[PDB]
């Protein structure tokens, strides 16, 4: 819960002096981006799997049964008329995705149903929230660890910040080196 | 009236003609015309414009580098 | 609006009711074909049939399509007036500036 | 203060909290075990805009008639569920950090914010009454009038459009239900049932292998008779299907079900044949079930309730009226969609119905104590603790709201309830003067539920006839007489 | 002309004007709602429940 | 003048705001708030105060545009250059001769 | 320094001039309330009427107040404020633009996100193949190999959902620009004619006299100015609301006929059968 | 420029269907639920996924070795 | 930092004013206020009649 506080100033430094960015720093940032993007999908999966542990069979049939997945487009009377839709016709209208198949398997799985509301939703949001936050936190930690072992300007700035120094002092200390070694001061 | 993406229906379940009737031709001709049609008009126009500009894209920046020598 | 609206409505009705006519004509047996069995394993079909579901799934589908492909579509529209324009050579980074020994 | 007073018992409260959680788990295990084999599947349905679920008690509030449970045990179950809801601020340090203890201090300050474990009392009835009289009646007495205004202004509408929205036959009943705090006269519950005239006719389609059939009083009577005869299933199903085909023919002669010609609902006709698929004059394609002969008409076991609530439905209530309905009933309301508050209200409704069933099993209202009846009426939200009524008035109040909740409509229930929370304050000290008449007394006999009442015409209200004045009343009221004289 | 200017199109000064104006509006809403209508006076005075009694004889 | 009536010269001063310094102090306040409260990473405080900043910085640092925006790297007005034949070459040679 | 990014904003007379616009609302006390009541009840019937009504009232009265302050209380900003385009686009037009989206934003959002699932609307849709096409394929139309261009399709479909909310924006911008042009051009033309007359009379002092009268010309110009600007403000308000009706509020026409109830004192329930 | 509401269908034409509450008799379908040890393994897999993707912050890499 | 230069501090005197024309003064709308103050005062305070005796 401590790397983001340094990464703020490090990111400001990088945005200002982006000209001094190498290819490996770019790859580090791209890897953090990849982890951030996969964290969304992981959060969605965790939300589904958590909320499904507290959903009754009705809450699942709301998502499988085409009687419920057709409420926007189709009259309810088309389903009350027996023979209006045939068995194959009802079958093609069912969702085929992996969530629908997971729920279809989950019908015959024992779980702990709750009434449809805020607790059934929180039992998915909490695992999803923790997954998202923790994955992004560990991604930022990995980013800082990768920067510290990087022999570059940004690595030096990150190191100087991890010692416990102030942003302005570290910027000055690193720019004193940039002017001499990189730019070739007069 | 004459709303967008709207069509009335008669007792036979058929669309009533708002301006032009095209239900005299056989089913085969209609299927030939509509098998390749979609619910999208302007995107194909923008795509043809993009394909024209892609066929007529500029490659000077590659000439400067020597990719055509 | 334009006066061609009823023309477009007639053509839309044409394609819609002709597809419905074909679906009636071919009758049952569509589930036994390979097209259906492959569409069951096709994510495009999953997305398209999830869009029309209730429970905010229209918003989910629209926002997902945006976040995934609509950004590239915005870029594509921006790039239509860029393909024909004279642009300079790309100043590829020499990957020499930035390296600095640690101390 | 109360903060340190509750911190003193916070160590002694965790053991009781965990014990209560165990009791809740055991009771929920029993209840769900019964529900999973005796109760039907109430499918989830989305509102007209098809973005959020909608809930109604007719489908979702099931009553386990035959629950081997004491009434006090069910009170414990519900109260401990509410205590679990009240235990939620304990999560604040585990999401905000060590500085998330000031919310816990605010929680421990007021005893009304707390669960049962922080209470010194022992009996669930005394504990519930303490909580009510300390926090809950006061919290409810400041939402009642505003909720009443919202319900009124939901019926009559906004911006001077009453001539377009209100009905001229529910007018005097509307006045008696909503403006009887002006007159001081009692109210008849049937005049609140008259508010359902704003709605359409509630129907129930039984789904068969051929077509849906509308349920009627005759078909239901026949089915109850067959159920009471205790016949073999080979005879039971045969008689049921006979009554079903009879009702099918009856409705086909009536002109189809009521649902075919109602805006927002409808039964599709036979599908059309498009273009060359049309075989001359046969422009239609009947369904598969048309091949089945009508003598094989069998009930699928599936039912479709259609309340036809065009003005009363909880969807059109709004973001505010739902929250106030949940506030007035002392339910959770904050930071949730109207669907979740709808479910919470329907669950409260189900709890009250199950409690009514258990009370009727336990020997009616008269078997209850005075504090227990007071607490029941407080749960029903028809009494405030600053009244001190008689026993007969309480019994009549219970009977009134029990019949009103038997109809499964939250709007009229709230309209009835809010009338008992319209109290004024005088600017002078001498006024109101001390009364000369005795306290208000009633009896279960004074409540007319067994008779129908037509809506009084606008500006022509009629006086109230006692049920005893009706012919053969001593025969109809004989049950209440036997219960009261004993 | 002076008002024909792109500087005056997104003028932050007019935005401050609008901001302060509508914040003050919000502050004073509960005083704008403080007008009395005499409709419930009418309802109290004119609503008269049937005061006749029942007499079988 | 009429245009003088269509003018707003009721100005008072120029408000100067160093948005860089203000952003720096805002970030410092966020860090101080998150450290003093000892808030964890899964908190809504930490999320609201860290995630969007980190996301935008990562987006602005990952960006590798082959070309700069429209009116900065192309589509620019440029005076026509002198050709190596015809009249321009003759003028160039005449300039070289006259100067020397 | 490098990190210092400096911005120059500015600032003038805002506080005391904006305070009195609100303080005057207690004096006017929403005199326009009846007109907007009439028009809103003409154009829409819903529970959320009062909401939109209040919005318009506030907006309208502010406009009216500014106009009178622009005509009478001539100090500082009150003169320019009607001659500025930012006031007419953001100070009058944006609020009226976002008012229905703030009152009926739920329904409009649901409608817009449903129209991204573009489909042909059939009246008396008793068809069966329509349902299968709408669910299986997603639309009535043929969506075969449109995913191939999904990147554009999405954004194009987004416009396809809001295209019937766009003329409201156009009319708002158009009438804001119209009011700006009207005020500016008429003030400039009137002042120009006045200045030409003063040039004619200053060079001929036989005419440099109060030739029409001290109050006659002034009274006439007062009446002309107030009549013209009141007509223009009435035009702006009335046309803005008529276009609100014709552009945004016809979506919300849902007439429900009254169906008589019969089963008042008895309701069928799950326990009646099960 | 742009379309109007008069040139389009209403929010009542779209979304015209009011609500109907379906109920179904209990034959015993939600009984004898198997996979009693499913959620234990799911939580184990979740914690495993979180552990493999875990990265502790190691500031000792910034130690002044030079 | 904040500033308050001396360039804004300049001499002031009403003698150096160019002034207004008769036309511009009429456009200042003072002659309208002059009439309509009395008009509205008269309308308000004459709408409310007191009791009297007809002679
Ligand atoms: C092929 C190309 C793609 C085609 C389109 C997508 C197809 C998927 C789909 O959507 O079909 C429908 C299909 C639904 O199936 P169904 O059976 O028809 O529906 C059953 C019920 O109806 C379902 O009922 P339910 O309510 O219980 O379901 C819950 C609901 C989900 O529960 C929810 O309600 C949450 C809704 C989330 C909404 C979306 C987020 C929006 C955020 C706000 C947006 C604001 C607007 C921003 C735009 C700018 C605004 C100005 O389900 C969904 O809606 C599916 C969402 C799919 C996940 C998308 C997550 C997107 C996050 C956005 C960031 C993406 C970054 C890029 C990722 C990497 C790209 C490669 O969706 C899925 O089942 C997919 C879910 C599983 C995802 C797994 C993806 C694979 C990941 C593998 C591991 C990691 C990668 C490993 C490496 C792989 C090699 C590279
Ligand atoms: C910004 C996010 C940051 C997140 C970061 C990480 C967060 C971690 C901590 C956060 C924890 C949750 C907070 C998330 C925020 C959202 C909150 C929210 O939406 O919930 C509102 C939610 C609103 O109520 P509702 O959704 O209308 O509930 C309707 C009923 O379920 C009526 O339906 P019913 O008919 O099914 O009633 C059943 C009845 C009883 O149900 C049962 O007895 C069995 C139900 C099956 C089990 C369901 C699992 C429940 C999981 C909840 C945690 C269980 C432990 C609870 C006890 C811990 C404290 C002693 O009630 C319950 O189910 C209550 C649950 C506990 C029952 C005991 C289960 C055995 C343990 C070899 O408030 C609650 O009801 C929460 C009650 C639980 C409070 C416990 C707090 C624990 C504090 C930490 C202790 C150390
Ligand atoms: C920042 C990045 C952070 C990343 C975090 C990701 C990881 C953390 C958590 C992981 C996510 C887990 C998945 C999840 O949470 O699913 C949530 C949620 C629930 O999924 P579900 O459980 O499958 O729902 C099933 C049924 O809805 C179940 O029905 P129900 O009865 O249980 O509850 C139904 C209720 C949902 O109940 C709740 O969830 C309560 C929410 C409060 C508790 C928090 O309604 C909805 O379903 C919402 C659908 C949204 C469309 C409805 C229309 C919304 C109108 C919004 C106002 C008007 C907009 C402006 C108008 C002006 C423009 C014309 O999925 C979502 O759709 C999320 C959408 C959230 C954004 C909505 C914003 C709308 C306004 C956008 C304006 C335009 C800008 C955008 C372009
Ligand atoms: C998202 C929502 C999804 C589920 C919605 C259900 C729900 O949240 O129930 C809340 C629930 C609302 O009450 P209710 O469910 O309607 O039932 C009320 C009862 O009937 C009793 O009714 P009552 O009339 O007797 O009133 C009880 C009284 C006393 O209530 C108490 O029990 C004690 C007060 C506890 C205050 C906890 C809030 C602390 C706020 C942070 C303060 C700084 C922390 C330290 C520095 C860092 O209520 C209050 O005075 C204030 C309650 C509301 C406080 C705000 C709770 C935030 C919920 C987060 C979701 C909404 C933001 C999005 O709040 C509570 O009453 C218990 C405290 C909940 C603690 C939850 C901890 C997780 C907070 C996550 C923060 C998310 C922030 C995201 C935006 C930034
Ligand atoms: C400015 C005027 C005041 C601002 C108040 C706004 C309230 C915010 C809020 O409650 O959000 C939840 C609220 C819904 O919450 P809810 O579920 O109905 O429950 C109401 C609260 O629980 C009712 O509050 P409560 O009775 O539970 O009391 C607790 C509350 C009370 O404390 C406060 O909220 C504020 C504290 C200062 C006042 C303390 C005086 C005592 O403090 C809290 O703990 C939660 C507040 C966060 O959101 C809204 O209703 C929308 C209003 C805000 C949107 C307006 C448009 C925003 C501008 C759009 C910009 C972009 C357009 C393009
Ligand atoms: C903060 C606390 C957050 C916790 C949730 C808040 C309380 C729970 C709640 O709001 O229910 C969810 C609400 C359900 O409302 P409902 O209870 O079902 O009431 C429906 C009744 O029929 C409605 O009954 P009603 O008529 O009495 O109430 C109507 C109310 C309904 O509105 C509401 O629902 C307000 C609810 C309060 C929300 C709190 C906002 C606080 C903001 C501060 C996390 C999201 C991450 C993703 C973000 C990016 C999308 O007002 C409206 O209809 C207008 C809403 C829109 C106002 C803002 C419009 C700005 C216009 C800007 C101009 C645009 C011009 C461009 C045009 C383009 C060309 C067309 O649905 C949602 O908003 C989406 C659910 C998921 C996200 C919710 C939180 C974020 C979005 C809000
Ligand atoms: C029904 C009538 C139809 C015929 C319409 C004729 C057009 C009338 C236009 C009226 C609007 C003109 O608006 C009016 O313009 C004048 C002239 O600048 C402004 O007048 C102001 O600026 C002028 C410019 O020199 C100064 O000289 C004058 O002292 C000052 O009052 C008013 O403050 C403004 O209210």
């Amino acid at each position: 819960t401590h790397a983001e506080l340094h990464l703020f100033d490090l990111d400001e430094f990088m945005q200002t002096y982006k000209r001094l960015q190498t290819r490996q720093d770019w790859l580090i940032e791209n890897k953090c981006k990849k982890s951030r993007l996969f964290s969304y999908v992981a959060a969605v999966i965790a939300f589904t799997v958590g909320k499904s542990a507290t959903m009754s069979d009705e809450a699942i049939l709301a998502k499988i049964d085409p009687y419920v997945t057709s409420e926007v487009r189709v009259q309810r009377g088309a389903w009350w008329r027996s023979g209006y839709f045939t068995k194959e016709e009802v079958e093609m209208m069912t969702p085929k995705g992996p969530i629908a198949r997971y729920y279809k398997f989950l019908l015959g799985v024992r779980r702990f149903p709750l009434k449809h509301g805020a607790l059934s939703w929180a039992c998915g949001f909490v695992p999803a929230w923790l997954t998202f936050t923790s994955l992004n936190h560990w991604a930022q930690n990995r980013r800082l660890n990768r920067y510290l072992t990087q022999e570059s300007v940004f690595g030096e700035m990150a190191r100087e910040l991890v010692r416990g120094k102030t942003a302005d002092e570290a910027t000055t200390s690193v720019m004193a080196r940039v002017e001499k070694e990189i730019l070739g001061v007069h | 009236g004459e709303l967008s993406e709207y069509v009335e229906v008669n007792e036979k379940g058929m669309p009533k003609p708002q301006a032009l009737s095209l239900w005299n031709m056989p089913y085969a001709k209609r299927r030939a015309l509509t098998k390749f049609a979609r619910g999208v008009r302007w995107q194909f126009i923008v795509l043809f414009i993009a394909l024209y500009n892609f066929k007529n894209r500029d490659d000077s920046h590659l000439l400067r580098r020597g990719a055509y020598n | 609006s334009s006066p061609l609206v009823p023309v477009w409505n007639d053509l839309r009705a044409l394609q819609v009711f002709t597809s419905q006519e074909y679906m009636q004509k071919r009758g049952p047996g569509f589930t036994n074909t390979l097209e259906y069995k492959l569409s069951c394993l096709n994510p495009v079909k999953w997305y398209d049939m999830m869009k029309v579901m209730p429970g905010g799934k229209a918003f989910v589908g629209t926002a997902l399509g945006l976040a995934l492909f609509g950004g590239w579509g915005v870029e594509f529209v921006k790039n239509i007036s860029v393909m024909t324009k004279e642009k300079p050579p790309i100043d590829w980074n020499n990957e020499k500036l930035g390296h600095l020994t640690r101390s | 203060t109360a903060v340190v007073k509750n911190l003193a018992k916070l160590p002694a409260a965790t053991s009781q909290i965990l014990t209560n959680v165990s009791k809740l788990q055991t009771f929920h295990g029993l209840l769900e075990e019964r529900r999973d084999k005796y109760a039907p599947l109430a499918y989830h349905t989305y509102d007209n805009l098809k973005q959020k679920t909608t809930w109604h008690p007719i489908a979702h509030a099931w009553v386990d008639e035959g629950l081997p449970v004491s009434k006090k045990e069910y009170n414990e179950y519900c109260w401990l569920k509410k205590d679990m809801q009240r235990l939620l601020p304990l999560a604040s340090p585990f999401v905000f950090g060590i500085y998330g203890i000031l919310p816990l201090a605010v929680w421990l300050s007021n005893d009304g914010y707390l669960p049962s474990a922080f209470s010194s009392k022992k009996d669930i009835v005394s504990k519930k009454l303490e909580w009510y009289s300390s926090y809950g009646d006061d919290l409810r007495q400041q939402v009642g009038p505003m909720l009443q205004h919202r319900l009124k202004r939901h019926l009559r509408g906004t911006l001077n459009n009453e001539h377009r929205l209100m009905l001229d036959e529910v007018t005097e009943s509307y006045k008696e239900i909503f403006y009887s705090h002006y007159t001081g006269q009692l109210r008849d519950v049937r005049k609140c049932a008259h508010l359902r005239l704003y709605d359409g006719t509630s129907t129930v389609l039984l789904l068969t292998n051929k077509e849906p059939v509308e349920l009627t009083s005759e078909l239901l009577q026949k089915w109850n008779a067959i159920k009471a005869a205790k016949l073999s299933p080979e005879e039971e199903k045969k008689a049921r299907n006979e009554a079903l085909i009879e009702a099918y023919k009856e409705q086909e002669l009536h002109g189809g079900p009521h649902v075919k010609h109602m805006q927002g609902y409808g039964i599709p006709a036979d599908t059309p044949l498009l273009g060359e698929n049309a075989k001359g004059d046969q422009y239609t394609q009947p369904p598969e079930s048309a091949s089945i002969p009508l003598e094989q008409l069998e009930w699928t076991g599936d039912t479709v309730f259609i309340p036809a609530e065009y003005r009363t439905e909880m969807e059109d209530w709004g973001r505010e009226l739902t929250k106030l309905a949940n506030q007035f009933l002392l339910l959770p309301w904050r930071f949730v969609s109207n669907a979740w508050n709808q479910r919470r209200l329907v669950s409260w409704f189900e709890e009250i119905l199950q409690e009514d069933a258990l009370i009727a099993k336990e020997g009616g209202v008269q078997a209850l104590s005075d504090d227990e009846l007071k607490v029941a009426l407080l749960d029903r939200a028809v009494i405030r603790c600053d009244e001190e009524l008689t026993r007969g008035d309480m019994e009549a109040r219970y009977k009134e709201i029990s019949w009103l909740m038997s109809l499964r409509n939250p709007f009229i229930v709230l309209a009835w309830q809010t009338g008992y929370y319209r109290s004024t304050y005088s600017p002078e000290d001498d006024l109101p003067e001390a009364s000369i008449l005795p306290k208000l007394n009633r009896t279960v006999l004074d409540v007319d539920v067994h008779n129908e009442l037509a809506p009084d015409h606008p500006e022509k209200p009629l006086p109230r006839v006692h049920p005893a004045l009706y012919p053969n009343s001593h025969l109809a009221l004989a049950k209440e007489v036997a219960v009261l004289a004993k | 002309l002076i008002p024909v200017s792109l500087v005056d199109l997104i003028n932050i000064n007019i935005i401050f004007y609008i901001l302060l104006l509508y914040t003050l509006l919000l502050f004073f809403i509960p005083l704008f709602l403080a007008s009395i209508n005499y409709t419930y006076h009418y309802i109290y005075k004119y609503y008269n429940y049937n005061y006749n009694f029942i007499n079988n004889n | 003048s009429p245009n003088e009536h269509l003018m707003f010269f009721d100005f008072s001063s120029w408000l100067l705001v160093d948005f860089g310094k203000r952003w720096e102090r805002w970030v410092s306040f966020k860090k101080s708030f998150l450290t003093t409260t000892r808030s964890p990473y899964w908190s809504p405080q930490f999320f609201l105060l860290t995630f969007f900043q980190l996301r935008n910085s990562n987006v602005k640092l990952c960006e590798n545009w082959n070309w700069a925006p429209k009116g900065d790297d192309f589509n620019l007005l440029h005076n026509s250059a002198a050709e190596p034949f015809g009249r321009d070459l003759k003028a160039h040679l005449e300039r070289e001769a006259g100067a020397k | 320094m490098l990190n210092s990014n400096i911005y120059i904003i500015i600032y003038g007379g805002i506080i005391m001039y904006s305070i009195m616009i609100i303080i005057q609302m207690f004096l006017y006390n929403f005199s326009n309330k009846i007109y907007i009541e009439v028009e809103i009840n003409k154009y829409i019937l819903s529970k959320n009427n009062i909401d939109i009504y209040w919005i318009i009232c506030n907006c309208t009265i502010i406009i009216i107040i500014t106009t009178l302050n622009h005509i009478i209380n001539k100090i500082g900003i009150y003169n320019m404020i009607e001659y500025n385009i930012c006031y007419w686009l953001i100070g009058t037009g944006l609020g009226l633009y976002i008012s229905p989206f703030i009152v009926f934003g739920y329904k409009f959002f649901v409608y817009i996100m449903d129209l991204n699932n573009y489909s042909l609307n059939i009246y008396h849709n008793n068809n069966k193949m329509n349902d299968i096409q709408q669910i299986y394929n997603g639309t009535n139309y043929n969506d075969t190999m449109i995913f191939f261009i999904k990147d554009i399709n999405n954004i194009f479909t987004i416009y396809r959902s809001i295209n019937f909310f766009m003329n409201w924006l156009y009319q708002m911008i158009y009438y804001g620009v119209r009011m700006w042009l009207v005020f500016v051009l008429h003030s400039f033309s009137l002042g120009s004619f006045g200045e030409l007359i003063t040039v004619i009379t200053d060079n001929n002092l036989i005419f440099n006299v109060f030739y029409i009268g001290l109050l006659g010309l002034g009274f006439i110009l007062y009446l002309i100015v107030i009549f013209y600007l009141g007509i223009q403000i009435y035009v702006y308000i009335s046309f803005s609301l008529s276009f609100l009706h014709s552009t945004i509020l016809l979506f919300l026409v849902n007439y429900i006929p009254h169906y008589n109830n019969k089963s008042i004192f008895n309701t069928f329930t799950n326990k009646s059968i099960y | 420029m742009g379309g109007k509401a008069s040139e389009a269908v209403t929010i009542a034409f779209r979304f015209p269907h009011r609500t109907t509450f379906l109920v179904k008799q209990n034959v015993g379908q939600k009984l004898n639920k198997g996979h009693q040890t499913f959620w234990q393994l799911v939580a184990g897999g979740w914690l495993f996924f979180l552990l493999i993707n875990r990265t502790s912050f190691k500031p000792k890499l910034a130690a002044p070795k030079v | 930092p904040s500033t308050s230069p001396a360039d804004k501090d300049v001499p002031m005197s009403i003698l150096h004013t160019h002034g207004l024309s008769y036309v511009n003064w009429c456009m200042s709308l003072a002659p309208g206020l002059l009439v309509f103050e009395g008009f509205f005062r008269a309308r308000y305070y004459r709408s409310r009649v007191p009791p009297s005796r007809t002679v």
